[PDB]
RNA sequence: CGCGGGGUGGAGCAGCCUGGUAGCUCGUCGGGCUCAUAACCCGAAGGUCGUCGGUUCAAAUCCGGCCCCCGCAACCA
RNA sequence: CGCGGGGUGGAGCAGCCUGGUAGCUCGUCGGGCUCAUAACCCGAAGGUCGUCGGUUCAAAUCCGGCCCCCGCAACCA
RNA sequence: GCUUGUGGCAGUCAAGCGUUCAUAGCGACAUUGCUUUUUGAUUCUUCGAU
RNA sequence: UGGAGAACAGAAAUCUCCA
RNA sequence: GCCAGUGAAAUA
RNA sequence: GCCCAGUGCUCUGAAUGUCAAAGUGAAGAAAUUCAACCAAGCGCGGGUAAACGGCGGGAGUAACUAUGACUCUCUUAAGGUAGCCAAAUGCCUCGUCAUCUAAUUAGUGACG
RNA sequence: CACCGCCCGUCGCUUGUAGUAACGAAUGGUCUGGUGAACCUUCUGGACUGCGACAGCAAUGUUGCGGAAAAAUAAGUAAACCCUACCAUUUGGAACAACAAGAAGUCGUAA
RNA sequence: GGUGGUGGUGCAUGGCCGUUC
RNA sequence: GCACGCGCGUUAC
RNA sequence: GAACCUGCGGCUUAAUUUGACUCAACACGGG
RNA sequence: CGAGGAA
RNA sequence: GACGAUCAGAUACCGUC
RNA sequence: GGAGGGCAAGUCAUGGUGCCAGCAGCCGCGGUAAUUCCAGCUCCAAUA
């Protein structure tokens, strides 16, 4: 056996904007209210070419939940990627995960749903164990159990029935 | 004028009257001063009595509004009004805040003003004899009106006024000039420098004059 | 510049002249000729303020025979 | 997750209805702009028409190694057919011959839209 | 250049100023291997090599004027397909020079050369049989050049080279490298494959 | 009377008078200082030389043009002589170092209206008259 | 440090003693005028009043505390 | 060699401290204008930014290492 | 005064020049040296006379 | 650091997952 | 006057 | 010749700021410690170089070519004026051209 | 070609020119102080030779007389040469400079 | 060797028109 | 044809 | 001055036909 | 655009 | 010559010495 | 040796050249329809 597992960990939300405002100051918006928890945004370490020239702060929101609103995260999995992620074909791991891009677009703009636009299309596997070794006191070492995502946690995202196999 | 004569202007001024004996019925005095001069707002007063200790002498109602609920906080007592659509029309100019903040006493209200007080609502009216002084605004204005009606010690805001007390009819002589003096604290004097910040006055009971400074 | 000497005359399509017809006589025949052909008596005899110039028959083969 | 207009299909039978005659069959017409209605309402050219085969004959025969047989024409007046779509026409503009790939939404509107007749302006002196 | 006065000996432990000594004017002989690159490992067989006897420094340029005449006729008479000369000195210790007109003065670097400890091998290549005299007569060349030095030696390994290891490589007809344990036989040695080694391999494993 | 004094007796007056005011006439001033002998040719009408080089000047004023010139070495006189070649392609015939006979132009003094400082003209090459080299059949070398 | 005077467009100067308006010249930028060419003229862009706070309805403006500038004064072991 | 400044059309000068555009004059070459002739004007051809590499999305531009140029400094046996 | 790097001066090997030929006349590279009128190091002798 | 989702980001300037 | 009072601040 | 900013000198000058001793005021119980005013001087104003002394620097800039009376500039009082030289001042320098020699690191005459 | 007309100078540029004075040299001429070939004349000198007398008839010899070559001499005419001054005629010379002429160069505007 | 030419010279010209008015 | 510079005008505060 | 309109210049362009330039060019070539 | 500077 | 003013420029036409 | 004027003689609707080559004694010719250039033709002058 046997006994216990399956469950699905956290949607990990995120749009990588790339400067301050009103810019981000949307990102937000756009982010909070697809979710109901509010934004925590993202740093800025350190400088380079396209922009992002700045200390620690200001780039990106990262609004990330969980549990309930499960299905809130696959609230467009089939949907948006027609039940369809990275696959094929070989030792039927195609990808654990999923590609993505940007997403955004709104001042106007009309709520979703899918729209919002392509988006942080992850927020994925790695097998098995137990449940809280990211305890606090007594920490630990999960157990033996499960297998690296994959001839597991492949099998129970083709249990939500769609493509990857 | 800060000399001997003080007792010129109590002791030797304490039974002047204006007819025969002396009477038959109590006495009355004090020893008269101001506020601070100021202009009822920057800096002028603080806290600590003398005393002096008195109260009204003739009428109060002062001033404390500023909201709908600034009349219930002028309702079991007595005071003036700010008005709600106002102080975006007439709140507030010459006569106006006059209104509001000028009667007699001072002023006990609250604050709510915003990018609006620099040649308005909270200005014009400050040496007028109010501007947001220190009434403790937080519960209401009665518990602070003891800052502002009795009791008293002598809260001494707006424009000038303050009060003074020590004995009764005759009984009273370096401690009734000196009674004055201690009739007077944080209105005679207070913190850096404050020995003395004015010209003149007056003073008496009921006789006749006082110092003929 | 120099080599740009005598530009002209190297430009200049060499013409040939009319090989006499005849002959010009040269001598008192010449000179009579002359004589003839303008100070003759039928010349002298027209208006002196009419008689044409000595050249106008530029050598125009159209105003040459009205002429004569 | 993207879908057109009207329906690509319901079009082809739309137009290819019944009586496929007139290149525009009455079907398409109640789908046009005025002006559009107004000129096939009113006299359409018969060229349009061995034009129209002619984007046929390179829609199918080409493999589906999507390398369309480009479809040359001055017509820029002719405004895209639902069958239309799909394929390169070069259009003339004035210098050369264009070549356009015809997306369902440039339909209903002329040829000659998407044919640049002339080069805007760059700056500098 | 300031003459081989700075040359060879020590003087100075060895101030191969890296990180510490900043300005080491560039080297002088950026080749080594300038020959039939790429080689069989097979072909180009038995090499003749260029030992030094004399803990020298043989300089930097000098290492240069090597390779230079070295290559110049390896090819010379022999090809591009003959030579491989594998540089195998190589020249750390950046010397320096001297110039308060006489109080206390450190060197400011002044040309990288290489020990050749008394026994070395230096600039020394590899080809096959009929190139002998070809290469030999060639290196004579260098002895020539550089600082001498010397032992236009004939050789083996090993197998830097043919190399004897003769008769090893020569035996090692069936092979190449590991060999080593004896496990995941991914060098095909032959031949079946897997199965009937891994028969005899744990065959043994077992008998402990 | 007017300024001319007219006495019997005063001949002499009147005659060292015309000597006297007669030296402002430069015809007269010109000759009668030797200042014919110091020109070029030292008086003389003509000067043979050698081409020291084939030369151009630009016209003046009005004219706008390449004349054609040689700068020529006098014999005896050893001079430098601005001269103008004549007529079309003549400078086409003028060998550098070869013997040129020049004359002047007009009264010795000023050139042509049209040259700037040239004072003579060029008559012979190699002791061949130009006018002869300029007509076919007449010469050449 | 102690006395006393001062930081206002990009520059040089005004406005402050007399609280509500920030001006002049140059420079930058556009136009007039003219038969035309100079000249000449108009109109724009541009100041956070060093900086921090306080009086005040209102502060470049009066008042302070810092930061540099100049001038005086000066005794350190 | 140690300090510091510099190589950009054929020539003489800009652009570099303020990375994205290489300009002016002469010269070469063509045309205007004019009744015409000068004059005058426009438009073209032409730079690899000494050379090698590094940062960089991007280098004549910032950074180096070489090659000459000028200026300082200098003790060789 | 040592020392001789640096200067100067000779020398071996012979690839080269020297049109034909390595050495008549010269010689790259590489290498051995002499020199103490350069210069540079050094501080022994002499400021309690050079 | 790889492998994941990119709309002013797209070498990245910054955003959220995972070994 | 003042209970009304605006404003930069209300007086006999 | 031109420079009065610098250092010096020197004038009634400046509407105002320092500035010692006595003298004055204020405070203690005094000793004593705070005050205000206060000569010169200083600092502010002017003249002053047959007073000490001073006297710039880079860019462009046609009618082969190099060129500067041209203008642009950044700039401190002023930016070397007449005049004068490889001179007893000139670095490179044995300057370059002459001249005097068979010959000149000398002479002299030039040129900047 | 008529004030958007004429026009001036500085500097520059373009194309050019060698003047006047001085000096150099060449030719010629003169002056100053010397050296001085040659020759007329002069005083010498006298090979050689003519005559007469004597030693022999003769070649020869002595001497007297006369003409007379070389040599030498002084004053003179004075060639050439040198030195010292001066004249005449020619001819020479350069970078920078200078002069000449021209323009819708440059700066202004004198008239 | 012509036709024809909104091709060039208004400074080669007619005709016409503007300006001085 | 558009970074812009002129000249009749149309509409208006 | 404003937004449109229309002419002229300019800069683009395959090409943006060209005339005209102070009143005596520029909604003028009936554009 | 809130009646428009030099002209 | 020293100064004011005028001018785009004024050691010039005015003004103070 | 000339043919615009002085200075006798082309009013050729001539060819080439295009301020270039060149003419020109002095005026001045020449910059695409040259009466002065180059040349043809015809003319003029003095005429071994």
């Amino acid at each position: 056996n046997p006994m216990r597992d399956l469950k699905i960990e956290k949607l990990v939300l995120n749009i990588s904007v790339g400067e301050s405002g009103d810019r981000l100051t949307r990102a937000s918006k756009v982010l909070e209210q697809l979710s109901g928890q509010t934004p925590v945004q993202s740093k800025a370490r350190y400088t380079v070419r396209t922009f992002g020239i700045r200390r620690n702060e200001k780039i990106a929101v990262h609004v990330t939940v969980r549990g309930p609103k499960a299905e809130e995260i696959l609230e467009r999995g089939l949907k948006v990627k027609e039940y369809q992620l990275r696959d094929r074909n070989f030792s039927a791991t195609g990808n654990f995960g999923f590609g993505i891009d940007e997403h955004i677009d709104l001042g106007i703009k009309y709520d979703p749903s899918i729209g919002i636009f392509g988006m942080d299309f992850y927020v994925v596997m790695n097998r098995p164990g137990a449940r809280v070794t990211r305890r606090k006191r007594c920490k630990g070492t999960v157990g033996n159990s499960h297998k690296t995502t994959k001839e597991d946690t492949v099998s129970w995202f083709k249990q939500k029935y769609d493509a990857d196999v | 004028i800060t000399s001997s004569q003080v007792r010129e202007h109590v002791k030797e001024l304490l039974k002047y009257s204006n007819e025969t004996k002396k009477r038959n019925f109590l006495e009355t005095v004090e020893l008269q001063v101001g506020l601070k001069n100021y202009d009822p707002q920057r800096d002028k007063r603080f806290s600590g009595s003398l005393k002096l200790p008195n109260c009204p002498r003739p009428n109060m109602s002062i001033c404390i509004f500023g909201d709908a609920f600034d009349v219930d906080r002028a309702k079991s007592c007595g005071v003036d009004a700010m008005s709600v659509d106002d102080l975006k029309k007439l709140n507030k100019n010459k006569k106006l805040i006059k209104k509001l903040s000028k009667k007699y006493n001072a002023f006990i209200a609250s604050e709510v003003l915003i990018k609006q007080v620099p040649r308005l609502l909270g200005p014009q009216l400050s040496k007028a004899g109010k501007f947001p002084t220190p009434v403790s605004h937080n519960d209401d204005l009665y518990g602070k009106v003891t800052d502002v009606r009795s009791t008293i010690k002598f809260q001494l805001k707006k424009v000038l006024c303050l009060a003074v007390a020590v004995g009764n009819v005759e009984m009273e002589e370096d401690v009734l000039v000196n009674q004055i003096l201690m009739s007077v604290n944080f209105f005679v004097s207070l913190l850096k420098k404050n020995w003395q910040n004015v010209g003149s006055l007056v003073v008496k009971s009921s006789m006749g004059p006082a110092f003929r400074l | 510049t120099l080599a740009k000497a005598g530009k002209v005359r190297k430009q200049t399509p060499k013409v040939e002249k009319k090989d006499k017809p005849r002959k010009t006589p040269k001598g008192r025949s010449y000179k009579r000729i002359l004589y003839n052909r303008r100070y003759a008596p039928h010349i002298l005899a027209t208006d002196p303020k009419k008689r044409k110039s000595p050249n106008w028959h530029a050598g125009k083969k159209e105003k040459m025979d009205a002429a004569a | 997750f993207t879908f057109r207009g009207k329906g690509l299909e319901e079009l082809t039978a739309l137009a290819s209805g019944s009586n496929s005659e007139k290149l525009i069959s009455d079907e398409l017409a109640a789908l046009f702009d005025a002006k559009t209605r107004r000129r096939v309402k009113r006299g359409i050219s018969e060229k349009y028409a061995k034009f129209v085969n002619k984007v046929r004959r390179s829609k199918e025969k080409c493999p589906a190694g999507e390398k369309p047989v480009p479809v040359k024409t001055h017509y820029r007046s002719m405004i895209v057919i639902p069958e239309l779509v799909g394929g390169i026409v070069g259009v003339y503009n004035g210098k050369e011959f264009v070549n356009v790939e015809v997306k369902f939404d440039m339909i209903g509107k002329y040829l000659a839209e998407f044919a640049m007749t002339y080069k805007p302006t760059t700056h500098g002196k | 250049r300031r003459p081989a006065r700075c040359y060879r000996y020590q003087k100075n432990k060895p101030y191969p100023k890296s990180r510490y000594n900043r300005a080491v004017p560039d080297s002088k002989i950026r080749i080594y291997d300038l020959g039939k690159k790429k080689a069989t490992v097979d072909e180009f067989p038995l090499c003749v090599h260029l030992v030094s006897n004399e803990l020298e420094q043989l300089s930097s340029e000098a290492l240069e004027a090597a390779r230079i005449c070295a290559n110049k006729y390896m090819t010379t008479v022999s090809g591009r397909d003959a030579f491989h000369l594998r540089v195998r000195v190589h020249p750390f210790h950046v010397l320096r020079i001297n110039k308060q007109g006489m109080r206390g003065a450190w060197g400011k670097p002044h040309g990288l050369a290489a020990r050749v400890d008394i026994g070395q091998i230096i600039f020394s290549v590899r080809t096959k049989d009929s190139n002998k005299d070809v290469v030999v007569e060639g290196l004579r060349r260098a002895r020539y050049k550089f600082p001498g030095q010397q032992k236009i030696i004939l050789s083996k390994k090993w197998g830097f080279t043919n190399l004897d290891r003769p008769e090893y490589l020569k035996k090692r007809e069936a092979g190449e490298v590991k060999d080593d344990g004896a496990f995941v036989k991914f060098l095909s040695k032959k031949g079946s494959l897997e199965n009937n080694i891994r028969e005899f391999p744990e065959y043994f494993a077992a008998q402990a | 009377g007017v300024g001319k004094p007219r006495g019997i007796r005063a001949g002499r007056k009147l005659a060292r008078h015309r000597k006297d005011q007669r030296w402002a006439d430069n015809d007269f001033n010109k000759r009668l200082l030797g200042s014919r002998w110091r020109n070029p040719f030292m008086g003389a009408s003509h000067a043979k030389g050698l081409v020291t080089e084939k030369i151009g000047i630009e016209s003046k004023q009005p004219n706008s043009a390449v004349r054609k010139c040689v700068r020529v070495l006098l014999r005896k006189n050893s001079k430098k002589i601005a001269a103008f070649v004549p007529m079309d392609g003549c400078l086409n015939f003028l060998a550098e170092n070869d013997e040129v006979l020049v004359a002047g132009l007009g009264r010795q003094g000023h050139a042509v209206g049209d040259i700037p400082g040239v004072r003579f003209k060029v008559v012979c090459v190699k002791g061949i008259s130009l006018l002869a080299l300029f007509k076919g059949k007449k010469e050449k070398r």
